[PDB]
């Protein structure tokens, strides 16, 4: 069946470029339009992109336009979208999904790949072993937050356990 | 050169079997220059990707049940669900493909009443609830995620300084 798998996503510095790259299997790749659509960490669903069956034809929002770059290769059954100056608006995640031209948009949906831009480092450059330092006594404040949200997770479970062994 | 899309309520608390109604509405007209009206209704459960639900206001993508139904006027577009079951919680949105640029909805959450009172879901089957605890943990390992690449974010510029050094 249909499956997309999405790929390149990571960090960047604002005014960066990074290309992501959706691979698909399961269908005939040139008989279908391609998107990408970005959900923001507010939860927001934009669309980034559209491009036609064969590529002929691309759609942009005027967010976008200009700085966005989206393309096909029908061969390789591959999507691929060209960010260039990338943005803080643009740190979100960034879905592939496939059309049915004439009728909706967007069918089906890949898993997703993360873009965040990384906005510092001119004060860093000083004493080697205290910035090793400073690296690693960031480890411990990630595991505090990390649990924090483990915690509240454990009292979201809680209800659902007591309704289950209630029975 | 924009359509706004005000979708409401922002969250309809309701209770399994009960009658569901999601508003769309649109700041301008949005029949596409074809004659259609590309109005459609997105589900995204929690820490998954969005599913197709209606599309062109009324018609149902295959695998939809009957219990979802479409419609609308013009500028204001009505989605319902006849009777809520557990698979039908998460949230929706509305969207337009009809004037460029294509924008989407605010999103409504649907979710159960008073389900952090463990005495609303007596109610639910075993195999309801086991579903609704496997439901978090893509919701969990997101916000996880999310921690670890702000702190990714932060260790970079140290990364950086001692491969100067
Ligand atoms: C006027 O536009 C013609 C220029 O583009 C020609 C591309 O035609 C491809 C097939 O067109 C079918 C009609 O599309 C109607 C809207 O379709 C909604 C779902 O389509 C998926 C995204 O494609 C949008 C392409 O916009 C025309």
């Amino acid at each position: 069946e249909v499956q997309l798998v999405e790929s390149g996503g990571g960090l960047v510095k604002p005014g960066g470029s990074l290309k992501l790259s959706c691979a698909a299997s399961g269908f005939t790749f040139s008989s279908y339009a391609m998107s990408w659509v970005r959900q923001t960490p507010e939860k927001r669903l934009e669309w980034v992109a559209t491009i036609s069956s064969g590529g002929s034809y691309t759609y942009y929002p005027d967010s976008v336009k200009g700085r966005f770059t989206i393309s096909r290769d029908n061969a390789k059954n591959t999507l691929y979208l060209q960010m260039s100056s990338l943005r803080s608006e643009d740190t979100a995640m960034y879905y592939c999904a496939s059309a049915y031209d004439g009728s909706y948009y967007f069918d089906y949906w890949g898993q997703g790949t993360t873009v965040t831009v990384c906005s510092y480092e001119f004060l860093k450059s000083w004493t080697v072993e205290d910035l090793q330092k400073r690296l690693l006594a960031l480890d411990p404040m990630m595991e505090q937050e990390i649990e924090e949200i483990r915690q509240k997770y454990q009292s979201k479970r809680q209800p659902i356990l007591d309704a289950i062994e209630a029975k | 050169m924009d359509v706004l899309m005000t979708q409401t309520p922002l969250s309809l608390p309701v209770s399994l079997g009960d009658q569901a109604s999601i508003s769309c509405r649109s700041s301008q007209s949005i029949v596409h220059s074809n004659g259609n009206t590309y109005l459609e209704w997105y589900l995204q459960k929690p820490g998954q990707s969005p599913k197709l639900l209606i599309y062109k206001v009324s018609n149902r993508f295959s695998g939809v049940p009957d219990r979802f139904s479409g419609s609308g006027s013009g500028t204001d577009f009505t989605l319902k669900i006849s009777r809520v079951e557990a698979e039908d919680l998460g949230v929706y949105y509305c969207f337009q493909g009809s004037h460029v640029p294509w924008t989407f909805g605010g999103g409504t959450k649907l979710e159960i009443k008073r389900g952090s009172d463990y005495e609303f879901l007596k109610s639910w089957t075993v195999e309801d609830l086991q579903k609704r605890l496997l439901a978090l943990d893509p919701m969990m390992e997101q916000e996880i995620e999310e921690i670890r690449q702000k702190y990714q974010c932060k260790r970079q510029p140290i990364l950086d300084a001692i491969e100067a050094k």
